[PDB]
């Protein structure tokens, strides 16, 4: 027929527009969330370098917490798709040993992947982060609430930004006051804490836990806005192709159109 | 021809459909007059798919339990629903992606894709153009084969491995060769 | 994509504004004590 | 055998029988002659031409029915004659043109359900740049 035809063409021509103006909208953003990479990956790189001195075997038994940065919106390629992956990979592996796993995550598209598969095993999630700038005091409550329920050991997934057109996925093993507590802590003897090391441990812990969630979530939110870009543009391309092929049937249908009525109208002619 | 208490004439008619158009007078009369149903398809034979059997605008009126069993008509059913489910999806996947999906509707997607290629066969008198030796197939071992693919019993396997391989066994062998 | 998007806005406004009025039903005798029947 | 887009439709329908008939002696005779048909489409649009002059009641795309016994009387011909009838043969490398790749057509579905095979040509491969620009998974045999 003609009128499916015609508002299939109408919506998918309103899906183009709206995307090329979300891909526009999506650079935008994309520019500024560099910029605050920029100004803020200097302040948490120096303390998490300092406390990973100490090597932590991720191999180490014991209760583990999975943290998983993801977001809260759609269209944003498949990132979070990769995150849920890499997050069920470990799980199952950490959990063949014995290993009692606990989830904390970030945003409600991990919230939507693993809530079938490891819905048995959330202990906090968080959500609606990306709607204000991302800022220290987001990520402050985060880290005092995994440090309230202090475990073993903590792993954090998100995804690494290396170009507007590349990112990569990866796995921190975090130190913890109980990986703490069992080490000598004799790689920092080469640094003079001004207070004493046990005095200032606690705090230089908990800042190094507050840092770590800034920088992997500042990682994770320019990844985003990049594959937000490339998906908008595959959909305009999409949406393009669609457009065309249904212009090709909406001619082929008026031509139809044309010919029956015409048709009809001479064979009453006719038989006159 | 009909089935009469003197004899019997099973029929199997091939019906053209000008310019793939369902709605021409001819086929649309014909639907009326038919006991069962295959509606090949262009779409699915640009897929390698052969026969290009829409099972969809495919249907019979020897498919209720009362003459096949119900766990034949819970399967057809079952499968049914599922190429259902995929159909509708379709547009957003051309669109935006299968990213876009859910968890359920990716598994959907990847058994829909698996039972349409498991549904096609390799026939004997194809080998002259296509080499591939024919494959008879029995109905049980197809309710199986369907069962297992809708349980979950076989997510593990490729999607390649089910195209023209007949039962489950083939495809297990052909997934096993394709490992290398 | 016609059916789709329509129910799709049709629900995601629908869940919104169910929210927004469930607020609103919530803060609303305070704010407007002269319709309170509870001072009538 | 030429008839030109100047000639009359008459002889455009027409040219392709006489040039089957001029093939006919070589089966017969045992030689092996090809046929090629430069577009068999013109014919049909000729014939819907001379059958709408005739005050005939259209079809599908204007065309009368009789377009397909039309093509089919024309490619029936081409045959491989057995060992008792001499060993002629002859083929027939019909040519049709489509509109934007259409071959859900009614004259393309007409005459390839008449065929014995399909050589489809591409113009993205055309502007491209591989020439000749025929695609291999829609051609059969």
């Amino acid at each position: 027929d003609l009128k499916i035809v015609a508002a299939r063409m109408k919506s998918v021509k309103s899906i183009q527009k709206i995307t090329k103006a979300m891909k526009m909208v999506a650079a935008s953003k994309l520019r500024m969330d560099q910029r605050r990479l920029e100004n803020g990956l200097p302040f948490a790189t120096p303390v998490q370098k300092l406390v990973q001195r100490i090597p932590v075997d991720p191999k180490e038994k014991g209760t583990l917490a999975v943290l998983a940065l993801s977001s809260d919106k759609g269209l944003c390629g498949g990132v979070n798709s990769f995150v849920a992956k890499q997050a069920r990979i470990v799980i199952k592996e950490n959990e063949m040993a014995g290993n009692a796993v606990q989830v904390y995550g970030v945003g409600d598209k991990i919230r939507s992947a693993l809530q079938r598969t490891f819905g048995d095993r959330f202990k906090r999630i968080m959500t609606e982060v990306t709607r204000f700038p991302w800022n220290f005091g987001q990520a402050c409550i985060i880290a005092d609430r995994l440090m309230q329920d202090n475990p073993a050991r903590l792993m954090v997934i998100y995804n690494h930004f290396k170009s507007a057109v590349a990112y990569d996925t990866l796995t921190l093993n975090v130190l913890t006051p109980t990986q703490a507590a069992q080490s000598a802590k004799e790689q920092l003897n080469t640094f003079e804490f001004e207070p004493e090391k046990t005095d200032v441990w606690k705090d230089l812990q908990d800042f190094y836990y507050a840092c770590t969630v800034f920088g992997c979530m500042l990682d994770n939110i320019a990844s985003e806005q990049s594959a937000r870009m490339s998906a908008m543009d595959n959909a305009s391309t999409n949406a393009g192709e669609m457009i065309s092929s249904l212009t090709l049937r909406y001619n082929r249908a008026r031509q139809a159109k044309i010919t029956t009525e015409l048709v009809e109208i001479i064979s009453g002619a006719n038989a006159l | 021809i009909t089935t009469t208490k003197k004899g019997s004439i099973t029929s199997v008619q091939a019906v053209y459909v000008p310019a793939d158009d369902l709605t021409d007078p001819a086929p649309a009369t014909t639907f009326a007059h038919l006991d069962a149903t295959t509606v090949l398809s262009r779409q699915i034979a640009e897929l390698g798919i052969y026969p290009a059997v829409d099972p969809l605008d495919s249907t019979s009126r020897m498919l209720a339990p009362e003459i096949v069993g119900q766990e034949h008509y819970d399967t057809a059913r079952a499968t049914q629903k599922l190429l259902q489910d995929y159909k509708s999806l379709q547009d957003i996947i051309a669109i935006l992606g299968m990213d876009e999906l859910s968890e359920e509707d990716k598994l959907v997607v990847s058994r829909a894709r698996k039972i349409q290629r498991f549904l096609s066969q390799p026939f004997t008198v194809a080998e002259v153009f296509t080499g591939k030796p024919g494959r008879f197939v029995e109905l049980p071992e197809t309710i199986k084969s369907a069962q297992t693919i809708l349980r979950g019993e076989c997510d593990d396997l490729p999607e390649m491995a089910f195209y023209m391989c007949g039962g489950l066994e083939e495809v297990r062998s052909k997934a096993v060769k394709m490992a290398q | 994509s016609v059916k789709f998007m329509d129910q799709k806005r049709s629900g995601e406004e629908t869940v919104y504004f169910k929210k927004e009025d469930e607020a609103l039903l919530r803060n609303l005798l305070a704010n407007h004590p002269e319709y309170d029947p509870k001072y009538s | 055998v030429a008839a030109t887009a100047s000639e009359a439709a008459p002889l455009q329908f027409l040219a392709p029988y006489s040039g089957c008939a001029m093939g006919e002696w070589f089966r017969d005779s045992g030689r092996h002659c090809v046929i090629i048909y430069d577009d068999l489409s013109k014919q049909a649009t000729a014939y819907r031409q001379m059958s709408l002059l005739l005050r005939r009641p259209p079809g599908r795309e204007a065309y009368p029915g009789d377009v397909f016994y039309l093509h089919s009387r024309l490619l029936e011909r081409a045959a491989k004659m057995g060992d008792k009838s001499g060993g002629g043969s002859l083929t027939a490398l019909p040519v049709i043109e489509t509109q934007a790749g259409d071959v859900s057509a009614y004259i393309p579905t007409n005459v390839i359900s008449i065929t014995d095979g399909q050589i489809f040509l591409e113009t993205e491969l055309f502007y491209k740049g591989i020439r000749p620009a025929i695609n291999v998974g829609l051609s059969v045999s």
